[PDB]
Formats: C-alpha cells, structure tokens, sequence
C-alpha cells in the first residue's frame, strides 16, 4: 500500500539561551501509517521519560506528534531527534541546531 | 458532545 | 473570528496483537480538549484544556459510553472493509474520519463535515448539502447504499446543525480567555553566511495562536515564493506554534528583500528587514 515518510523538525520552546531551563522538541509529520519510534537524544544517548501528544492527523489523513522533555542547551552539548517508522531503512537522526 | 455512529461502513 | 469543533477518530488493526486500538482526540480551533484511547489502562473520555473540567459527570459518562460503542463500531467497520478490498487477515490497516462544525463570528454555521479514509486513502465524504455523498470507489459505493438504507446523512445533519453548533458556541463561552484570544507572532530576522558570496536570511514567526498565519519574503517588492524555504507550522508545546520562511541572498544585497506577516493577532501586518 500507499505509504509516507514523515517529517521531521527539532527545535526549543522556548528561545535558546546557554544555562537556562527550556523544552527540546521533536515534531514528527505528514507520516502514514501511525507507527512510529522517536527517541530524544543528548549527548547521543536517550533521554528517558520523553512525553508526547495523543495521536491525531492533518486534512490529508497524515499523522503528527509532538515529542518532548525539559532540558538546559549549553555551548558543547548536543541534542537530537532519532525517529524509525516502516518507510526508512535506517533511522533517520536530525540534529538540534538552534538557528532552526 | 460526540455523535453516535451505529451504522458500520 | 470564525471557529471549529471537530473529532478525529483513528482505528488501527494489528493482527496478532490484539483487537483494532481506537482513538478520539477533540479540537476547538487548534485546542485539544478531550481525548479517548482504547489502549488506556482504563479508557474514558478524558479532560485536555482547563475549561471543559467543569462540565458535569453525566458528560463524561455519555462521552465515555459514546466511544466505547464507536470502538466496536470500527473494529466491525474494519472487518467490513477488508472484505470490500479482498484483502487478507494479515496485514495491518487504518481507518480514519473527521466530522464537525464551523462557525463565523455570529455564531452561525459556517458548513459541516463528515469525511473518511482508508489506509490513508479518501474513502467517502459527506458533502457540503449535509444529504448526498461521494465515494471514492465501488467498496465506498457499498458503505454509500448501506449509509443511504440507514438516513446517516438525515443523522448527521441534525447533529452537526443542532448538538455540534450549540456545543461549539459553549465551549467558545466558557473557553473565551484562550479559544477567542489571537496571540500575535513575535517577529524577527537573523542572518546566516554562507560563504563569501551569499547568506540566509531567515525570518522567524514566534508565540502566536491560531496557528493560520502568512509568512513570505519579497525581493524588490516582488514575492519569492519559489525561492524561500517555508518549513511546516510545528507547536511550541505552549499553545502557540513558530514558522519560519528563509531566502538565499548574495552578500551586499539585503536591504532589497522584506519578510511580510500576516495574522489575525496583530494590529496591522508587518514588514520586516535585516537589521545588522
């Protein structure tokens, strides 16, 4: 059957400031069907107890969830959005970069 | 309020 | 402004795995405000905005029994339709449908929905006359006849002029300090090289609700709609969402684009520039 790769976005709540408590998200979209793995990543390690949106669809029927968890950006440590679902091979990793 | 569908597709 | 209620049902079959999960989210506008999930430890229609707390047991109760029965509802729907495609009881499959109500600054109906997809595919829709459908094939075409025997749409349509109308405008009262609250964007344009020969300039839309906005560059008065990066409208997790449009420009030659926004919180659009 007919099948979509969902979309993927990383980015803070809040504007970034180094030292200062803010949300890290993962918005994942435009996917079909609704199965879908999305890890949060610091330092390339999961970040545990990661909270989500309850499962609902755009006007074309694609899927979307919003993924997230407090953290503290500073200079050095990285951040990142790890998603698998049926469409990729791999797992596709999508790097916070706070320019975006 | 939801409505209730009993009628299946 | 104008406003929606809408319900978002998805059913998703896994052989193996138990019985189809069943799941009911609620919107006003782009405010989740219940929700229903088969896969609960104990599922029951479900507060998700401080203003429909306050409505009374028997609400939750009719909700709650509402859902149970649409559970199996679509289980037996997708039995149905994995018939009409001949398909095995292998796989996996999705149904979805979205119905509800919009409304204009009055209060008055805008026009009802009531639309379905099947593996992600449109299925059948009520069309805007709240009386005749469209399907999308010959299996549709057997869920229209059985829906025409059984006067769904006469069903729908008292629904979705009656109940669907004068809910939205309860909710839109009790919920007026949020649902009938424009948040502007908060606008600003960073600057980004390249190389030697060029930079982004990115124009960034922060904070603001509903989420319907305008966000564009002009080069010299013109619209560069092929050239600029728009990225999807994503949510902040406070309510509000962030959007923002990008333009590639060769160094020396910023004063000659304008990021424009429109939305329904600001006093009048806005015209932005780079300011170094």
């Amino acid at each position: 059957m007919i099948q979509r790769t969902p979309k993927i976005q990383v980015y803070s709540r809040h504007p970034a400031e180094n030292g200062k408590s803010n949300f890290l998200n993962c918005y994942v979209s435009g996917f079909h069907p609704s199965d879908i793995e999305v890890d949060l990543l610091k330092n390339g390690e999961r970040i545990e107890k990661v909270e989500h949106s309850d499962l609902s669809f755009s006007k074309d029927w694609s899927f979307y969830l919003l993924y997230y968890t407090e953290f503290t950006p500073t200079e050095k440590d990285e951040y990142a959005c790890r998603v698998n679902h049926v469409t990729l091979s791999q797992p596709k990793i999508v790097k916070w970069d706070r320019d975006m | 309020e939801e409505i209730e569908i009993t009628t299946h597709f | 402004g104008s406003h929606s209620m809408r319900y978002f049902h998805t059913s998703v079959s896994r052989p193996g795995r138990g019985e189809p999960r069943f799941i009911s989210v609620g919107y006003v506008d782009g405010t989740q405000f219940v929700r229903f999930d088969s896969d609960a430890a104990s599922p029951r229609t479900e507060p998700r905005a401080p203003w429909i707390e306050q409505e009374g047991p028997e609400y939750w109760d009719r909700n709650t029994q509402i859902s149970k029965t649409n559970t199996q509802t679509y289980r037996e729907s997708l039995r149905n339709l994995r018939g009409y495609y001949n398909q095995s009881e292998a796989g996996s499959h999705t149904l979805q449908r979205m119905y509800g109500c919009d409304v204009g600054p009055d209060g008055r109906l805008l026009r009802g929905h009531d639309q379905s997809a099947y593996d992600g595919k449109d299925y059948i829709a009520l069309n805007e006359d709240l009386s005749s459908w469209t399907a999308a094939d010959t299996a549709a075409q057997i869920t229209q006849r059985k829906w025409e025997a059984a006067r769904v749409a006469e069903q729908l349509r008292a629904y979705l002029e009656g109940t669907c109308v004068e809910w939205l405008r309860r909710h839109l009262e009790n919920g007026k300090e949020t649902l009938q609250r424009a948040d502007p964007p908060k606008t600003h344009v960073t600057h980004h090289p390249i190389s030697d020969h060029e930079a982004t300039l990115r124009c960034w839309a922060l904070g603001f609700y509903p989420a319907e906005i305008t966000l564009t560059w002009q080069r010299d008065g013109e619209d560069q709609t092929q050239d600029t990066e728009l990225v999807e409208t994503r949510p902040a997790g406070d309510r509000t969402f962030q959007k923002w449009a990008a333009v590639v420009v060769p160094s020396g030659e910023e004063q000659r684009y304008t990021c424009h926004v429109q939305h329904e919180g600001l006093p009048k659009p806005l015209t932005l520039r780079w300011e170094p």
